[PDB]
């Protein structure tokens, strides 16, 4: 059912339906992307192109707020916020230093 | 940080929830929901360096 | 609410209340409420500290 999720993004659409009021399916997406302009022809795949065809009601997973996406679906307002940032291994070794004295 | 970005639960172009899940996100914040459900999932080990 | 202006381009911070009365654009600076206060005035070691 609904009950085979959890996480995050799944605890805050339940407290969007318990203030709102809905009922919800939980499809995972198929393509597994989320949304990127092909730039061979134009085309979306993943999550934006699932609201663009309109199989969707809601996108309620990490789907960046960018100026590509907002121009294709309405995004609402954010729920958390971020930015790009370098991910890289701890330095595993200590600083001689001989002369410590 | 590099930029500065969001997330946000992505609706149809025109659709009529993007005007009502943006005040059930900004109804949760002020109620520190939005805080408190990622201090569940967010912290786990809270590792040191303890040394 | 008035419609006496068109844009509101100042530090009017989104919140949940404003929202339901007027529209907001999608925020061009990020924050939060913090403490404002004063430094402690500092050590000052005195020459003859030893
Ligand atoms: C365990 C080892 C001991 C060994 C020696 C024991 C003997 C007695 C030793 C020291 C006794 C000193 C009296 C104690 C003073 C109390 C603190 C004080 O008032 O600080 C004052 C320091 O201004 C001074 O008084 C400096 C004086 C130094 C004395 C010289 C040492 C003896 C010389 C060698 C003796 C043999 C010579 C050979 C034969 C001639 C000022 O107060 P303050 O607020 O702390 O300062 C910060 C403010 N400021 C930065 C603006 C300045
Ligand atoms: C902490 O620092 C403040 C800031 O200097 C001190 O208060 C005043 O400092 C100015 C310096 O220009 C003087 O002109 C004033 O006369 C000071 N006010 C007084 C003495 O009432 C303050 O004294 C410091 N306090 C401590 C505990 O260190
Ligand atoms: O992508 S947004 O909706 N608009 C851009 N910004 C601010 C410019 C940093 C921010 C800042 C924090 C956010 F959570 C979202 C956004």
């Amino acid at each position: 059912g609904n009950d085979r999720f959890e996480g995050y993004c799944i605890d805050l659409l339940r407290e969007l339906s318990t203030i709102l009021g809905f009922t919800y399916e939980i499809r995972l997406v198929e393509d597994g992307k989320y949304g990127a302009q092909d730039d061979v022809n134009g085309q979306w795949n993943g999550m934006v192109r699932e609201l663009i065809d309109h199989k969707a009601d809601l996108a309620v997973a990490p789907l960046a707020i960018t100026y590509v996406r907002e121009k294709v679906i309405d995004f609402s307002k954010p729920f958390m916020t971020l930015g790009i940032s370098i991910l890289y291994r701890k330095p595993n070794g200590t600083n001689p230093g001989v002369f410590s004295f | 940080l590099i930029d500065s970005k969001g997330y946000g639960v992505g609706t149809p172009m025109g659709s009529p929830y993007r005007d009502k899940i943006t005040i059930a996100i900004l109804q949760l914040q002020e109620e520190g929901k939005l805080h408190m459900m990622k201090e569940k999932w967010w912290r786990g080990n809270g590792c040191p360096e303890e040394e």
